[PDB]
């Protein structure tokens, strides 16, 4: 909810102290021994345990000894006699700036209906699955959120698809552009949702790998990419300045590129193995810092992402090609029977298997440079 | 030489509404939006009326 502003931990103490919306349970007799996360459990039924022991773990709930000192406890911690254990109120989570734990509301929200075919698209999606996480082969022009214009299509409306046997639908650990395809990831559980969260977070040793066709063929066959960029609001769309050198304001974007085979200086097949997210990094680098856009990539390479090179394969007319950008060989961090990490992958899509078997390159290969 | 003018009729100059002087941007976003308004006719998706044929 709104009203919330971020506080420093001074701010947030200060604010625990001075707040009057505090309920004190006093530890009697019969509740002396008790643990804290019994203790808890039995006075707030309504409560689940998942925000029992954020509020006990981060603070907002805790025990006065009589000390003149307010004491942060364990959940497994047990009670004393005469001591009060100080815990905030509804009052206390809305009527002020402190924002709760993302558990305790009662925020909810409508469902909506999905067609048979729609399910059965999004079955025949689904790539790999098991108790945990879920990775479905995103296609091409779908998008993942949903649009400017609220009547239109998106994976997160079609998540209920792929509920199996699970009373909550699954989370998109990670998000895609439009244009390009390949693997996404669901988190089947909440905990299996925070636990992989940390994988999509900026990282120094790479776990995918974005395969590209890109016009033209970068002076060096592998390197790096470096490129801080400066997204700020415009009139309808986001300006988007790229700069070397850091900035105050700026995010860094960087990635390891492999030319795993070129035909000629007109173009190449290029691996990208991003280190960092953000909105556009991969088309942006291929395009500015490779000089070489990929060979769908209107946005970035208008009228050059489309050559003459290709009018056997491809029209040079047809502005409608869908971008030769795929992500391919997600690794996550559960392994297999073999004892190595589960790395999955997704076939190339229509157009850039027909340009893959019109140059004559194979489709199917094992990328090793992802383990 | 230089100095003489020459005038350039307007009819070389491509027409306002052409594709090739309308950026590939604008070009790219209308077909990937018929794209995706074929994919929503093709699975029946909510508050989507088959109006076509075939």
């Amino acid at each position: 909810h709104a009203r919330y502003r971020p506080l420093s931990l001074r701010a947030r103490q200060t604010l625990s102290e001075k707040s009057d919306d505090l309920q004190y349970h006093v530890v009697t007799q019969e509740w002396f021994g008790e643990r804290v996360d019994s203790f808890l459990t039995c006075h707030y039924p309504q409560w689940d345990y998942e925000t029992i022991k954020r509020l006990v773990q981060q603070g907002h709930i805790y025990r006065y000894r009589k000390n003149g000192k307010k004491k942060f406890t364990r959940l497994t911690d047990r009670l004393e006699f005469d001591e009060l254990l100080v815990v905030p109120t509804r009052a206390f989570w809305e009527k002020q700036l402190a924002p709760p734990s993302g558990v305790l509301e009662e925020t909810d929200g409508p469902k909506f209906k999905l067609s048979a075919t729609a399910r059965e698209m999004a079955h025949n999606m689904v790539l790999f699955k098991n108790e945990h996480v879920i990775v479905i082969n995103k296609p091409h022009g779908l998008p993942m959120m949903p649009t400017d214009d609220p009547q239109e299509m998106s994976i997160a409306a079609m998540l209920p698809a792929w509920k199996f046997t699970n009373v909550a639908k699954p989370v998109v650990c990670h998000n895609l552009d439009r244009e390009t395809s390949g693997c996404v990831v669901l988190a089947r559980t909440r905990n299996a949702h925070r636990m992989l969260g940390r994988m999509f977070v900026k990282r120094v040793v790479p776990n995918s790998v974005y395969w590209s066709f890109c016009v033209g063929k970068p002076t060096v066959n592998y390197g790096r990419v470096r490129m801080h960029f400066d997204i700020t609001r415009g009139n309808k769309g986001d300006i988007i300045v790229a700069r070397p050198s850091p900035t105050k304001t700026s995010k860094v974007a960087i990635a390891e590129f492999v030319v795993n085979a070129s035909a000629l200086e007109f173009g190449s097949f290029i691996s990208f193995y991003p280190l960092t997210t953000r909105r556009h990094q991969e088309r942006i680098m291929a395009a500015h810092a490779l000089r070489c856009p990929v060979l769908g990539d209107a946005k970035y390479g208008g009228d050059a992402a489309f050559p003459s090179s290709l009018s056997l394969f491809w029209d040079p007319e047809n502005k409608g090609l869908p971008l030769h950008l795929h992500h391919r060989k997600i690794q996550l961090p559960y392994k297999n029977t073999a004892g190595e990490f589960i790395c999955v992958t997704a076939p190339l899509p229509t157009q850039m298997e027909k340009t893959f078997k019109k140059l004559g390159w194979p489709c199917e290969v094992d990328d090793p440079l992802i383990p | 030489p230089a100095s003489r003018n020459i005038v350039v009729p307007d009819a070389v100059h491509a027409k306002v509404g052409s594709p090739d002087t309308l950026p590939a941007e604008i070009l790219q976003k209308r077909a990937q939006r018929a794209l995706l308004m074929q994919l929503q006719q093709n699975v029946i998706w909510e508050g989507t009326v088959i109006s076509d044929e075939r």
